RNA sequence: ACAUUUAACUAAAACCCCUACGCAUUUAUAUAGAGGAGACAAGUCGUAACAUGGUAAGUGUACUGGAAAGUGCACUUGGACGAACC
RNA sequence: CCCCACUAUGCUUAGCCCUAAACCUCAACAGUUAAAUCAACAAAACUGCUCGCCAGAACACUACGAGCCACAGCUUAAAACUCAAAG
RNA sequence: AUAGGUUUGGUCCUAGCCUUUCUAUUAGCUCUUAGUAAGAUUACACAUGCAAGCAUCCCCGUUCCAGUGAGUUCACCCUCUAAAUCACCACGAUCAAAAGGGACAAGCAUCAAGCACGCAGCAAUGCAGCUCAAAACGCUUAGCCUAGCCACACCCCCACGGGAAACAGCAGUGAUUAACCUUUAGCAAUAAACGAAAGUUUAACUAAGCUAUACUAACCCCAGGGUUGGUCAAUUUCGUGCCAGCCACCGCGGUCACACG
C-alpha cells in the first residue's frame, strides 16, 4: 500500500479473539449426564471414555475423561478443564481426576 | 525498504534536527510556491524537506502551503499582534530560506538554552520517589542507612512484634 | 460534549433552600436546654462538663434584656467569664436588640453592640456573638460609671524579637556574600503583630446557624 | 459535495422531516400569540 | 489581545456563503503521523462573521479571533481576504497575476 | 530592526527581478519577431494557394 | 398553572403548585415446524472429473434429468492438433 | 453422446435485466536496461508516483441486513462448528 | 527471535497451526524456618459489634479519610472568575469550581445518511440553513494517560418526590464462582477533626493474625513434581496386542511398543 492508503486505514484491527469451549476461563464445574464411548477418526481406532456434563455457564458439552477406569454416573459434579483430544473431533474439554466426585485413576 | 524517495525525512532523528524554533508570535506561516521553473528549485526543496522538521519543533504554527497561485515563490508570517512578515524566496536554495527564517523569527540559541535549563530544576536529586520521576524511591537505598527489612530482617528489639512481648 | 441536562438535580436545590428558609429552626428551638439533664432537646446533645455549673447558674443575655423596657437598648451588659478573667473592663454597649417572639419569656435573639474589651472601645457597633450563652450580666445604672471607671496603662511592649538561630545565620551570611558588613543583628518587627487573648470577642456576621433537623 | 444514493426510503423520510419541520414552526408560533395574549390582559 | 477563543490567528479557504453575514472556512494544519512520521492535512471547518458579505467561494482569507463568541459556531471575524479567487495581486511585486502569469509585467511602472 | 532587514532584503530581490525580466523581454521580442516572419510567409504562401 | 404583600419610637414578618409509563417503544434468548454446512476405518446406485478420462475441460446464462450431470448460445486455455516440402 | 422432426431463442421495433475464464488472470501515468538479472513456471528485471485490492483452508458466487423496473434475480457480504493443512 | 517442528513419493515457494522465553490466576500432587510485599469470583443479599466528634453552651467537623469499578471521552491546556488559605479591611500571591474555547478510548460502514441538528437582528422578525465516507448519526466493549486521576455511593443518570429500608467503611456471614485472610490490639508514631490550649477522637493508620501468590535469606535430620519417539535434556525388563490407553504439534498401540500401564 502507498504512505496516503496506509495512513487511511490505520493500524491493523486485531482479530478478536475467539473464546475456547471454557469461556476464557481455567476450568468450568459441571454436572454429569450421560457417559457414553466415541469413536475417534482416522488412523486410530478406540471407544474412548467421555460423558456429557451441563456447565455452570448452562451449555451442555462432552467431556472426555482420562485415565483407565472411571466411576462417573449421572448426577455427578466434575470439574473439567480445556485441551482437546486430538482422537475425538469436536471434543474440546477434560474432566479432572482428583476433584469433585471424579477420583484419581486407581493404581495398575 | 522504507517507502518513498528519501525515506530518512520520515525519522525522528531528522526530524528533531530543525534549527528554527519560530518565537511565540508567530502564528501561521504560509508557503507559496512554484510546481516548476528552475527559480523556484529552492523554495521545492524547502517544502519538500523542511516543512516537516519546522512543524515538529513549532507543533502549534499553523502551516499551509499553496501551488501555483503567484508568478514568484514567498513566504509570509502572520504574528499575534497582526503585523505579516513577507519573506521573497525567489532564487533562494533551501538553506539559505531556513537559515533566513531563523534570523528574523527564529529564537536565538541563548533563548533555548535558558528553558531548558527551567527543565532541569523540575527534577530535584533529593526528592524520594518513584523511579519515574525520583532517583531514589525510598531512604534505604541510601548506603549507611538502615537497609530495608525486605532485604536484611530488622534487629529483633526494632520490630513491634517483640517490642510489645518484651513490655509484656 | 453536549451535558444531558440534569433539572431535578436544580428542582430539589431551589426547594431544599427555600424550606431551609420557611421551616427554619427559631431561636428559641435552636438554643434550648433542659436544665435537669443539661442536654439541648432540638439537637439532642450534652453541653460540656465545664459549662454545665454556669448553664444552671446564670442567665442568658435577652434574660436580662426581657425585663428591660426597650431591651436594655444603651445599657452595658458584662459577662461573667470575662469578669472572672480579665481586671479590666469588658463589655458590650447595646445598640440594637431583635427578640424572637416565638419565644414564651422573649428571652432568645439577637443582639448588636459596641464592645469595649478590657477598656478599650471599638469604633463601630457589630453583632454581639455568644449571645445564647448562659453567661450574660447585666451592669446596674448607680454601679454603670464606678465599672467602666479604668486608666489606660502604659502600652510599652518589646518591638523587636531575635531572629531564630538558624534564619539570622543565613541573613548575615548574606549580608556578606553581597558585600554588606554591618555589626548590627537583624531583629524581626513584631510591633505591626498583637497578639488579641483568645476570649476576644470574634465576628458574628460570619459565624454559621445550626440546620433545621429537630430530634 | 456527497455522492450517495437517494433511494425511496431515503427520499420519503426526507420529505417527511422537512413537513414535521415545517409543522412544527407553524405550531411554535401558535404558542407565541397565546402567549403574548394572556401577558396583555394582565395589563 | 485577551479572548477565550484558543485559535487566534487561522488562515483557510472559504467554502460556503449560504448564511447571513457568515462565511465558512475550511482551515487545513498539518498533523504528524505517529507511525508513519509524515505530516497529513487535518481539515476544521470555521465560521466566520462577515458583516459586509465580500466573501466568495474559493478565497483565501484570515480570521480574526473575536474577544467572545457571538454565536455558537461563530467565534472569529473576517479579518483579510488574502487571495480573492481569480483576482490575486503577487505580494511581492503588487501586480496582478493570473497563476503563475504576470497580467500587467511588473516592469511597467518600473 | 530585524523586520528592516527583511524589507530591505525584499527591495534588493526586487532591483534583481527587474533587471532579469528586463533581460528575457528582449530575448521574447526577438523570438516573436522570428515568428511573425515565419508566420507571415506561411500565411502569404497559404492565401496565394487559395487564390 | 400560578401567586403581589404586611410592617416600620432600632427593624422585621410573610412565601412551600400539577401533569409521565404501558403488553407503547428498542434489542435479544427461547421454538410447533422447516431446512442447510461440516465431521464421521471399511453402506447403496451410477461413473461426472484427473490420460484427447474415452463426447477436451471450464465460465456466464437458460431449460432438463434418480444422482453425479445433459443440451443450446457466446466466451476462455488453466487442452491438443504431431510443428521443412510430402 | 449419434439420426430425424419441431418450439422458445438467435433477427427487427420499444423498454428491461446488468452477469462472464467481461482473462492479454499482468492497473493508470512517467522513465530505465546498469547493478543483485533472476525461488520455479509463464510473457526478462526494475525505479518514481497514485488509486483499487489482498492477509490459512473450508463454511461461502452462502445466511442476515440494505439497494435495485430485478421477485427461482443481481450487488454488497459474515459468523458458529470443523481441520493442520489448503495452495 | 539467532529461531524450531509440521503440507509432498520427493524438491522449492507461499501459508496457517504449534514448540522453545517471561509473567498472572486456578486445579492436581507436594511442603521446613525467618523477614518483607501482596491478597472475595460477583455494583449479588446481609445477623451482630464497631468505624465522628470536639468544645464553657454558639460555631466548626461528620462534604474529609476509607471503599468500589456500575456507568463512562466531566480528568489535560487556555480564558474567565466564585469559595478557600495567608490572624483581619486590604493587598497581591496560593489553590481551585461554574462558565467559554481546544484537545482526548476500542471494535463495527451489514450503523450511510442525521432530522432542526444553523445564521442574522436591540427586538420584531427574516433567511434555510447546520453535521457527514477526512466517518455525521448509531450499536457494542472497557474505569484511565497510575507520585495518581475520573466516576459512583441501594435503585429511578439527578433525588423535590417515588421504589423501598441499603456494610462497593472494618471484621464477619449467606448465596454464587475455577476463584475462599481475623467477627486482633492501640491511639505510642504520622495524617485528619476540634480547642487559646494542656489534651480528646479516629476499624485512617500503626503493630500483629491468616495464606508457597511473590521476593530475600537460611536449613543439623528432613524433596517433591513433571518428563524421558522427534522438535527437546533424559528408559531397563515385563505386561497389553488398533484392545486398554497416550499425545502441545508430528504421531504411538492390530504378537519382539525406547511413545500405552
Ligand atoms: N462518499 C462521499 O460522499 C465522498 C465525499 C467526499 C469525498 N469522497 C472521496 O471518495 C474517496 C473515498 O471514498 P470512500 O472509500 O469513503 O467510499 P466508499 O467506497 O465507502 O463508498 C461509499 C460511498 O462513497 C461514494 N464514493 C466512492 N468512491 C468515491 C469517490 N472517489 N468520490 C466520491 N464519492 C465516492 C460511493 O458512491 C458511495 O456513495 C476519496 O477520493 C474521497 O476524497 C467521497
Ligand atoms: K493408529
Ligand atoms: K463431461
Ligand atoms: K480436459
Ligand atoms: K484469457
Ligand atoms: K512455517
Ligand atoms: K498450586
Ligand atoms: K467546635
Ligand atoms: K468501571
Ligand atoms: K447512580
Ligand atoms: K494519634
Ligand atoms: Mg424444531
Ligand atoms: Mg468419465
Ligand atoms: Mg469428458
Ligand atoms: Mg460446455
Ligand atoms: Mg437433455
Ligand atoms: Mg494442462
Ligand atoms: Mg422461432
Ligand atoms: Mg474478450
Ligand atoms: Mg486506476
Ligand atoms: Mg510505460
Ligand atoms: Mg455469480
Ligand atoms: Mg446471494
Ligand atoms: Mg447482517
Ligand atoms: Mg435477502
Ligand atoms: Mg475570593
Ligand atoms: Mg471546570
Ligand atoms: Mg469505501
Ligand atoms: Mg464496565
Ligand atoms: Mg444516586
Ligand atoms: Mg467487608
Ligand atoms: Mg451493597
Ligand atoms: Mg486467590
Ligand atoms: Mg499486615
Ligand atoms: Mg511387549
Ligand atoms: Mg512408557
Amino acid at each position: 500500500a502507498t504512505l496516503n492508503q496506509m495512513h487511511r486505514l490505520g493500524p491493523p484491527k486485531r482479530p478478536p479473539r475467539k473464546l475456547g469451549p471454557t469461556e476464557g476461563r481455567p476450568q468450568l464445574k459441571g454436572v454429569v449426564l450421560c457417559t457414553f464411548t466415541r469413536k475417534p477418526k482416522k488412523p486410530n481406532s478406540a471407544n474412548r471414555k467421555c460423558c456429557r456434563v451441563r456447565l455452570s455457564t448452562g451449555r451442555e458439552a462432552v467431556c472426555f475423561i482420562p485415565g483407565e477406569g472411571h466411576t462417573l454416573q449421572e448426577h455427578q459434579i466434575v470439574l473439567v478443564e480445556g485441551g482437546r483430544t486430538q482422537d475425538l473431533p469436536g471434543v474440546k474439554l477434560t474432566v479432572v481426576r482428583g476433584k469433585y466426585d471424579c477420583g484419581h485413576v486407581q493404581k495398575k | 525498504p522504507m517507502k518513498g524517495r528519501f525515506p530518512i525525512r520520515r525519522t525522528l532523528q531528522y526530524l528533531s534536527q530543525g534549527n528554527v524554533v519560530f518565537k511565540d508570535s508567530v502564528k501561521v506561516m504560509t508557503v507559496n510556491y512554484n510546481t516548476h521553473g528552475e527559480l523556484g528549485e529552492g523554495a521545492r526543496k524547502f517544502v519538500f524537506f523542511n516543512i516537516p522538521q519546522i512543524q515538529y519543533k513549532n507543533p502549534w504554527v499553523q502551516i499551509m502551503m499553496f501551488k501555483n497561485m503567484t508568478p514568484s515563490p514567498f513566504l509570509r508570517f502572520y504574528l499575534d499582534s497582526g503585523e505579516q512578515v513577507l519573506v521573497d524566496v525567489e532564487t533562494k536554495s533551501n538553506k539559505e530560506i531556513m537559515e533566513h527564517i531563523r534570523k528574523i523569527l527564529g529564537k536565538n540559541e541563548e533563548t533555548l538554552r535558558e528553558e531548558e535549563e527551567e527543565k532541569k530544576q523540575l527534577s530535584h536529586p533529593a526528592n524520594f520517589g518513584p523511579r519515574k520521576y525520583c532517583l531514589r524511591e525510598c531512604i534505604c537505598e541510601v548506603e549507611g542507612q538502615v537497609p530495608c527489612p525486605s532485604l536484611v530482617p530488622l534487629p529483633k528489639e526494632m520490630r513491634g512484634k517483640y517490642k510489645a512481648a518484651l513490655k509484656a | 460534549k453536549k451535558v444531558r441536562p440534569r433539572l431535578i438535580a436544580e428542582l430539589a436545590r431551589r426547594v431544599r433552600a427555600l424550606r431551609e428558609q420557611l421551616n427554619r429552626p427559631r431561636d428559641s428551638q435552636l438554643y434550648a436546654v433542659d436544665y435537669e439533664t443539661l442536654t439541648r432537646p432540638f439537637s439532642g446533645r450534652r453541653l460540656p462538663v465545664r459549662a454545665w455549673a454556669d448553664v444552671r447558674r446564670e442567665s442568658r443575655l435577652l434574660q436580662l434584656l426581657g425585663r428591660l423596657p426597650l431591651f436594655g437598648l444603651g445599657r452595658l451588659v458584662t459577662r461573667k467569664s470575662w469578669l472572672w478573667q480579665h481586671d479590666e473592663p469588658c463589655y458590650w454597649r447595646l445598640t440594637r436588640v431583635r427578640p424572637d417572639y416565638t419565644a414564651q419569656n422573649l428571652d432568645h435573639g439577637k443582639a448588636w453592640g459596641i464592645l469595649t474589651f478590657k477598656g478599650k472601645t471599638e469604633s463601630e457597633a457589630r453583632e454581639i456573638e455568644h449571645v445564647m450563652y448562659h453567661d450574660w450580666r447585666l451592669v446596674p445604672k448607680h454601679e454603670e460609671e464606678a465599672f467602666t471607671a479604668f486608666t489606660p496603662a502604659p502600652e510599652d511592649s518589646l518591638a523587636s524579637v531575635p531572629y531564630p538561630p538558624l534564619l539570622r545565620a543565613m541573613i548575615i551570611a548574606e549580608r556578606q556574600k553581597n558585600g554588606d558588613t554591618s555589626t548590627e543583628e537583624p531583629m524581626l518587627n513584631v510591633q505591626r503583630i498583637r497578639m488579641e487573648p483568645w476570649d476576644y470577642p470574634a465576628k458574628q456576621e460570619d459565624k454559621g446557624r445550626a440546620k433545621g433537623t429537630p430530634v | 459535495l456527497y455522492y450517495r444514493r437517494a433511494h425511496r426510503r431515503f427520499v420519503t423520510k426526507k420529505a417527511l422531516c422537512i413537513r414535521v419541520f415545517q409543522e412544527t414552526q407553524k405550531l411554535k408560533k401558535r404558542r407565541r400569540a397565546l402567549k403574548a395574549a394572556a401577558a396583555a390582559q394582565k395589563q | 489581545v485577551r479572548s477565550s477563543v484558543h485559535a487566534r490567528w487561522i488562515v483557510g479557504k472559504v467554502i460556503g456563503t449560504k448564511m447571513q453575514k457568515t462565511a465558512k472556512v475550511r482551515v487545513t494544519r498539518l498533523v504528524l503521523d505517529p507511525y508513519l512520521l509524515k505530516y497529513f492535512n487535518k481539515r476544521k471547518t470555521y465560521f466566520a462573521h462577515d458583516a459586509l458579505q465580500q466573501c466568495t467561494v474559493g478565497d483565501i482569507v484570515l480570521l480574526r479571533a473575536l474577544p467572545v463568541p457571538r454565536a455558537k459556531h461563530v467565534k472569529h471575524e473576517l479579518a483579510e481576504i488574502v487571495f480573492k479567487v481569480g483576482k490575486v495581486i503577487d505580494p511581492v511585486t503588487g501586480k496582478p497575476c493570473a497563476g503563475t502569469t504576470y497580467l500587467e509585467s511588473p516592469l511597467s511602472s518600473e | 530592526e530585524l523586520m528592516a532587514w527583511n524589507q530591505a532584503e525584499n527591495r534588493r530581490l526586487h532591483e534583481l527581478r527587474i533587471a532579469r525580466l528586463r533581460q528575457e523581454e528582449r530575448e521574447q521580442e526577438q523570438r516573436q519577431a522570428l515568428e511573425q516572419a515565419r508566420k507571415a510567409e506561411e500565411v502569404q504562401a497559404w492565401a496565394q494557394r487559395k487564390e
